[PDB]
């Protein structure tokens, strides 16, 4: 640019107290980090606000030039301390969603944020020095979700081995397209050819008025009857689905929503409607998914690719929400592979050659097509299908369309289509919608002790109905979901409590599993619905459910 | 047809041998003397 820009760094070294104090951070415990705010600077001195239009590739040069004056002056042994000093230019106003993503604006230091999806970890001469990293551009929105172009980011050895895959981190940065490939002498970058450099990373009003109408009961009935208001759909399918709209110590579980219908039925479809609603957007579209979709291909690679770690849907969307569909779609072995991944929420490798850990956080929703009969034939479901049979019972709950014949539904159907047109014609719950995020990121409930008791009262007397005539056909894993639907009625009521009316409902969608596999003379036990040593171990085990007798607060028993 | 060498990897997964052990066995069947692996292998190389 300018030649007199030096003589006027020369001045410029010649409050500020607390950069003494926060470069003093870092010290002997080598906790290697320090903390930059640009506005001391630019507050004491405007000069340095002028710098950011005008040259400001070369102020990342001479902010860690005149940092270091400090750094050489007192402490010269941070020098031999990974040898290097981080800034971390704190954020710069302005703030476009849209508007600064566009090639024609570099040369800016940026704002932004994304989701990382994919990577090459595993892995154990300029370019040799840092590795690679993919980022997103376009948020998820409801404008935003059009499909954006993948950013490539390029970790400066600065943030390796402190993130990981899924990570909705924050990228700031200015985008200078240091294109090396030009030369044709290497290989090729994608098509966003910008060396991004990484400088932050993220966490890992009306709602008043809102909280006015969730008092409303009113309201709370009919949220299982305003979600899917397109087809009427059957009122056991959507309560079980809102409750698992909700989400809500060796803390595991399994939520295994699925559906049987058919394709044809906007049902195939439902699923799409659901993103609108939620704050975090997935893409299944089957083949050729996000990233890798599930799919496992091999060809001739690159000049210069390494292999790549397998990101299932549940990594996509960690902890976010994830939808699959097209479930024929899917490749069997990957199946096998996050079967477990999705039961333990985590990925286990036993190779003993590549270690590594994802996290898995989403509710898993997915609808299955029938092979050809339900259960037409006399033997039972799974025994019909050459795969394999455990697999397939691993689902807590099947829920099944029920009914074919119902003129009453072929009336009310009929109108939609009229609908069809009349809204598309030429003419001249958006407040629920922050409902939900409100009370699941502001509200978290802690653990009673004297409450626990009560709620595991009734869970002893489903047991006893399979108790009378039978010997133990029943086992606790499926109550074990049941403890979390409940949790989700506070939501919805907000009495903090769970009345008998809310569990017969629930109730009857457990059963419905049962319906499915048991000859339908089982229907007249929801009558009764209505109404209502070695031996030593056992007894103790079903009152307390520990292993050990002595667990009642043994770090003050012993000591005091 | 499908089962040619870019693809019968994947094969080998089912028969618990890892990519790295049928190296020992991938180079060397052209030493085997097999009629069927020689023809796919060498006149797809250059010719192509």
């Amino acid at each position: 640019p300018r030649l007199e820009i030096h003589h006027r760094f020369k001045n410029f070294l010649r409050g500020h107290n607390v950069f003494k104090e926060r470069i003093s951070d870092m010290c002997k415990e080598n906790r290697e980090s320090l903390v930059v705010n640009y506005e001391d600077l630019a507050a004491r001195e405007h000069v340095l606000a002028y710098f950011l239009p005008e040259a400001p590739a070369e102020l990342l040069q001479i902010f860690d030039e005149a940092a270091l004056e400090v750094v050489l002056a007192m402490y010269p042994k941070y020098d031999r301390i990974t040898n290097h000093i981080h800034v971390r230019i704190s954020h710069l106003p302005l703030v476009e969603e849209l508007r600064s993503l566009r090639q024609l604006h570099l040369n800016q230091l940026i704002r932004t944020s994304g989701v990382v999806t994919s990577c090459t970890g595993v892995l154990p001469t300029i370019y040799q020095n840092y590795q690679r990293i993919r980022i997103q551009e376009s948020p998820g929105k409801v404008a935003a979700g059009r499909l954006p172009r993948s950013k490539d980011a390029i970790l400066l050895a600065d943030l390796v081995d402190s993130c990981k895959p899924g990570d909705e981190i924050e990228l700031t940065g200015i985008y200078h397209n240091n294109y090396d490939g030009s030369l044709n002498t290497a290989n090729g970058f994608p098509v966003f050819a910008t060396v991004i450099l990484a400088n932050h990373v993220a966490k890992k009003e009306d709602v008043k008025m809102i909280t006015s109408l969730s008092k409303d009961q009113q309201i709370g009935e009919k949220i299982f009857a305003s979600i899917a208001p397109s087809i009427y759909g059957h009122e056991d399918i959507k309560r079980g689905l809102a409750l698992a709209l909700f989400g809500g110590h060796k803390v595991r579980g399994d939520i295994n929503v699925l559906l049987c219908g058919d394709p044809g039925t906007a049902k195939s479809q439902f699923l799409k409607y659901i993103e609108k609603v939620s704050s975090r957007a997935i893409f299944t579209t089957g083949q050729g998914a996000s990233a890798v979709g599930l799919t496992a291909y091999v060809q001739r690679h690159p000049v210069s690719r390494e292999w790549t770690l397998e990101a299932g849907a549940l990594v996509l969307a960690d902890r976010g929400v994830c939808l699959i569909d097209e479930f024929d779609k899917m490749n069997d072995q990957d199946r096998t592979s996050i079967h477990e991944a999705m039961e333990q929420q985590s990925i286990s490798i036993s190779k003993a050659g590549i270690v590594t850990s994802l996290q898995a956080r989403c509710t898993v929703i997915a609808a299955a097509n029938p092979i050809g009969g339900r259960y037409d034939p006399s033997l039972t479901f799974s025994e019909n299908v050459d795969l394999t049979e455990p697999i397939i019972s691993r689902f807590d709950i099947l829920c099944v369309v029920r009914d074919t014949v119902d003129p009453v539904q072929d009336e009310m159907l009929a109108r939609f289509v009229v609908g069809s047109h009349v809204r598309h014609h030429p003419s001249n719950q958006e407040v629920l919608k922050k409902y939900i995020i409100y009370a699941k990121e502001r509200v978290h409930p802690k653990l009673n002790q004297m409450d626990q008791d009560k709620v595991a009262k009734m869970y002893s007397d489903l047991r006893k109905e399979s108790m009378a005539t039978g010997s133990i056909p029943i086992t606790v894993r499926h109550i074990e979901s049941m403890i979390r639907m409940a949790e989700a009625h506070a939501r919805i009521h907000l009495r903090d409590y769970v009345i008998e009316d809310d569990v017969n409902m629930a109730i009857r969608v457990m059963l419905e599993s049962f319906i499915d596999t048991q000859k339908f003379s089982v229907m007249r036990s929801m009558r009764k619905t209505f109404a209502r040593p070695e031996k030593d171990l056992v007894d103790k085990a079903r009152q307390i459910n520990i292993h050990n007798l002595s667990a009642f607060y043994d770090s003050e028993l012993f000591r005091m | 047809s499908q089962v040619s060498e870019h693809s019968i990897i994947k094969d080998f997964t089912k028969q618990k041998y890892p990519e790295h052990a049928i190296h020992k066995v991938l180079q060397l069947m052209l030493r085997r003397g097999e009629i069927q692996h020689r023809m796919q292998r060498k006149v797809l190389y250059r010719l192509k």
